[PDB]
């Protein structure tokens, strides 16, 4: 299925 | 790297994985 | 990977996952060759015929993973990219010749039981191990069949195939910068890499010093595990000079 949410620190 | 290619959970502990023997056995 | 099996924990500590920021998805495989450099296939980042052109800010590199979709807290490390280098002569218009790229991490990653670099071959190791009949190992979170996804990293061991056999199995013009691997229809064994696996490593264990060396990069194939067809891999040693150049100069 889809992927699990990863920490927001790695999306900025 | 100095210790490149040596896996902590395998080579460093002298433990072999499930199928590496297959690779080694093919190297005539 | 098609017809492979689940990998053991820490079995491929150099395996890297190329992860797209938004929409969050798996793009390709890759390999860790040092604390700050990742090796992958150029077509994973650039392939104009499909309007694919990712830049440093478009993705993340996930290291030390085993499970394909879970965020493995305290185990995996997610890194940002500082710079991407694609081979100046990567041939995407015709046959994916020189399908290779380097990615410089913003910050070095710490090694651990699950994160450890693979070795790059030297002329002697390559000449000694790159022979028809000799088996290598491919790993990846790619498709399980041509036409779904595995829960954890998959692994398959495949024999290197004679160049004539590789050439005579396709219409594509094959170059010195690639080699093909896989079982022949009559060998009664199957397995191949597949979409999602590209960029990943094809490794071999040296019987001389017991180290694992990355001899190839999953590049392309027609379908997956089709009889009479073979997986094609970028010849890493053949392109080592360019790799060293990029690392040394940058
Ligand atoms: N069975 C395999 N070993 C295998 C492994 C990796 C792969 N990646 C792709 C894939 O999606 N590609 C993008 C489109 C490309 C089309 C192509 C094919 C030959 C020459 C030039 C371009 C192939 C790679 C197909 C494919 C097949
Ligand atoms: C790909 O994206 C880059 C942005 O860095 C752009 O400069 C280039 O023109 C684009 N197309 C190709 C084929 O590189
Ligand atoms: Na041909
Ligand atoms: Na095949």
């Amino acid at each position: 299925g889809d992927f699990e949410e990863i920490p927001e620190e790695y999306l900025q | 790297e100095a210790d490149c290619g040596l896996r902590p959970l395998f080579e460093k502990k002298s433990l072999e994985d499930k199928t590496e023997r297959e690779l080694l056995e093919s190297y005539i | 990977i098609v017809e492979g099996s689940d990998a053991e924990i820490g079995m491929s500590p150099w395996q890297v996952m190329l992860f797209r920021k938004s929409p969050q998805e798996l793009l390709c495989g890759a390999s860790l060759i040092s604390d700050r450099w990742v090796l992958t296939a150029a077509h994973c980042l650039l392939y104009p015929p499909w309007d694919k052109n990712f830049t440093e800010n478009d993705l993340l590199v996930r290291i030390g993973k085993h499970s394909r979709t879970r965020y493995e807290r305290n185990i995996e490390k997610i890194s940002m990219l500082e710079k991407i280098y694609i081979h100046p002569r990567y041939n995407w218009r015709e046959n994916l010749d020189r399908d290779i790229a380097l990615m410089k991490l913003k910050k070095p990653v710490a090694f651990s039981d699950y994160i450890h670099p693979v070795c790059l071959p030297d002329r002697e190791t390559a000449a000694s191990l790159l022979q028809a009949g000799y088996k290598g190992r491919v790993t990846g979170w790619g498709n399980l069949k041509e036409t779904g996804q595995p829960s954890v990293l998959q692994v398959v061991n495949l024999p290197i195939v004679e160049r004539p056999v590789c050439k005579d199995s396709t219409r594509i013009r094959i170059t010195d910068n690639m080699f093909c691997a896989g079982y022949k229809p009559d060998e009664g064994k199957r397995g191949d890499a597949c979409e999602g696996d590209s960029g990943g490593p094809f490794v071999m264990k040296s019987p001389f010093n017991n180290r694992w060396y990355q001899m190839g990069i999953v590049s392309w194939g027609e379908g997956c595990d089709r009889d009479g067809k073979y997986g094609f891999y970028t010849h890493v040693f053949r392109l080592k000079k360019w790799i060293q150049k990029v690392i040394d100069q940058f």
